[PDB]
């Protein structure tokens, strides 16, 4: 299924994911696509900061949901 | 309007805090600080976040703790000065648990508050913000404040005041944010700056059921005009210090996985709102992060709201 | 006589001064209007930093001159 990941300034990507995928795996997908280290990725959904060991389905993340990514400095 | 100015004695304390704490690497980091809720007592960590955003690199130099560094800390002082003015204009300011309001504070109290605010996140040893880490880090900052106060600030603070401001920094589980106006204004200032690292949910809708957003909170306290002006002023400080400035787009609020009742409430308070974002800037990030000179030069460059005044 | 000062926020203000005023007196008048302590002030005219115990007349600062206020640095 596809989800959206948007930075706080509104730069958007999609990812191809499954409900059981861990947050750690989502961050590795972001690193693959955009080159951002997982340790620079603070991800937020429905007001909650996401924990590596939990799954998309643990947060009720579904098809065409939007996650926010708090990136401090591209290339930093 | 008049400019927002920090006292020169305050700027001396900011230099000490920067040199001894805010410039320093986080220490509760590495393989021993990783976390998995499935195997929770596996490492020293008791929750997630210890390895998040530890530093960023600008022209080959590391800027440690960029989410809780000098620029964050100094922006909070500007906000308390601004809210002091707004509270004194309010027909009916907020009455804290001690019966006192922000409008009952003197200019000397604001100086004291400003000093305490410099230490509010100084005790952090990572970006971890789960309860145990959060509370330990606020305890550490409180003790760093008390040590420095006794060494250099006993002409300003009595021992009773040192313990009162230390308890504000500690932000104990059992204490309310609005126990006193000194503590309330410290929490409100921190609250405003969260716009740098929170999604639209926390900012406008409230992070959970029964919690007001950041911006609704300012509108309830200061009225819609002044609350929105405070928000825009913070944004201005963000741009001056090279933060990523978030976009605002109320048409997106219903699509972020939150209940429709929280979205209706935010629209009835805030109104429809749309404001462009702005990308972070490495040179300004460095200027504001690496020295009090740099940081205060940026902050004092930003125009203040039209209604800002101070008695001289 | 009237001179102008560009403040830290970029706003223009007016001061009433005499040629015989010291740079220290000038910074006091800026404090009285804007609340900026003299310590934090560095004043620039025609690209030169102005020194506390000189006078406006010493710098040939005449009516309707504009001074630039910048932050006096502490080295930290």
């Amino acid at each position: 299924m596809q989800i959206f990941v948007k930075t706080l300034t509104g730069k958007t990507i999609t990812l191809e994911v499954e409900p059981s995928d861990t947050i750690e795996n989502v961050k590795a997908k972001i690193q693959d696509k955009e080159g951002i280290p997982p340790d620079q990725q603070r991800l937020i959904f429905a007001g909650k900061q996401l924990e590596d060991g939990r799954t998309l389905s643990d947060y009720n993340i579904q098809k065409e949901s939007t996650l926010h990514l708090v990136l401090r400095l591209r290339g930093g | 309007s008049m400019p927002i100015i920090l006292d020169s004695d305050v700027l001396e304390v900011a230099e000490y805090v920067y040199k001894t704490r805010l410039s320093q690497p986080y220490t509760e980091v590495g393989s021993e600080w990783e976390y998995n809720y499935k195997n929770p007592t596996a490492t020293f960590a008791k929750g997630d976040g210890h390895n998040l955003q530890r530093y960023i690199t600008i022209d080959g130099k590391q800027l440690h703790r960029p989410i809780h560094g000098l620029a964050h800390t100094m922006r909070t002082l500007m906000y308390s000065q601004l809210m002091y003015c707004s509270s004194k204009k309010q027909p009916s300011p907020h009455v804290c648990q001690d019966g006192r309001t922000i409008a009952d504070l003197s200019e000397l109290d604001l100086k004291k508050i400003n000093i305490a605010q410099l230490f509010f996140v100084a005790g952090r040893e990572s970006e971890a913000s789960y309860g145990d880490a959060y509370h330990r880090y606020h305890l550490y900052g409180a003790k760093q404040f008390e040590e420095y106060a006794r060494k250099h600030l006993t002409h300003l603070f009595s021992e009773e005041e040192i313990r009162l401001y230390s308890r504000c920094i500690e932000d104990r589980v059992g204490d309310s944010f609005d126990g006193t106006p000194e503590g309330y204004i410290i929490h409100l200032s921190h609250m405003i700056d969260l716009m740098r690292c929170k999604s639209p949910v926390e900012v406008f809708l409230g992070h959970s059921k029964g919690v007001s957003g950041i911006v609704p909170t300012l509108i309830h306290l200061f009225g819609k005009q002044d609350g929105l002006d405070i928000m825009h002023y913070a944004r201005g400080l963000f741009a001056a210090t090279g933060e990523a400035v978030p976009y605002i787009d109320s048409s997106e609020w219903p699509h972020l996985g939150v209940d429709l009742s929280r979205v209706q409430r935010a629209l009835s308070i805030v109104g429809d709102i749309n404001v462009p974002g702005q990308e972070a800037d490495s040179k300004k990030t460095a200027q504001a992060g690496f020295s009090v000179d740099g940081c205060y030069s940026a902050l004092t460059s930003v125009p203040t709201p039209s209604w800002y005044e101070k008695e001289l």
